[PDB]
DNA sequence: CTGACCTGAAATGACCTG
DNA sequence: CAGGTCATTCAGGTCAG
């Protein structure tokens, strides 16, 4: 753990299985989450690089080395299970009335 | 630690085991599911990778004898 | 839209109990 | 060394820039 493996920037450990910076995992997320991969489309032929600098400049490219690389699209819960740990996260937040039931 | 690379602290289950594959064992028969490797159990447990696949750190905890 | 920073569940693994 | 703790160590959301 050190470097991102899909664009070389300073990685924050693991996410989605792969070695990852907070962009290249931000960017992974919010593909999956809204699929919003079907409209990206490389103005070239595929080969654009994607590095700490250039990561920005094609979307298409910039997801299809994510793929590559490994990043586990399952691991983007679903909208059962995502609204299922906001659902947990609220209630939870129940510590209010125990707070409260001290004195 | 016959499954990992880490010490052992004495024996547990069904062999001698670290404290790490001792919990890990311990929390998986009780609470248990089905891991799954996410690629063919080859995942060399160790020390710095014994977290990353549960389905092979499990296969190999009842292997070794657990 | 991006990503540095945050919140908190959940898992791990240290350290005590008899 | 079966037994429990339970402080510590990767998801989705946020919002300025
Ligand atoms: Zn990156
Ligand atoms: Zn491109
Ligand atoms: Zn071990
Ligand atoms: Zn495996």
């Amino acid at each position: 753990d050190e470097l991102c493996v899909v664009c070389g920037d300073k990685a924050t450990g693991y996410h989605y299985r792969c070695i990852t910076c907070e962009g290249c995992k931000g960017f992974f997320r919010r593909t999956i989450q809204k699929n919003l991969h079907p409209s990206y489309s490389c103005k070239y032929e595929g080969k654009c690089v994607i590095d700490k600098v250039t990561r920005n400049q094609c979307q298409e490219c910039r997801f299809k080395k994510c793929i590559y690389v490994g990043m586990a699209t399952d691991l983007v819960l679903d909208d059962s299970k995502r609204l299922a740990k906001r659902k947990l996260i609220e209630e939870n937040r129940e510590k209010r009335r125990r707070e409260e039931l001290e004195k | 630690c016959a499954i990992c690379g880490d010490r052992s602290s004495g024996k547990h289950y069904g062999v001698y085991s670290c404290e790490g594959c001792k919990g890990f064992f311990k929390r998986t028969v009780r609470k248990d599911l089905t891991y799954t490797c996410r690629d063919n159990k080859d995942c060399l447990i160790d020390k710095r990778q014994r977290n990353r696949c549960q389905y092979c750190r499990y296969q190999k905890c009842l292997a070794m004898g657990m």
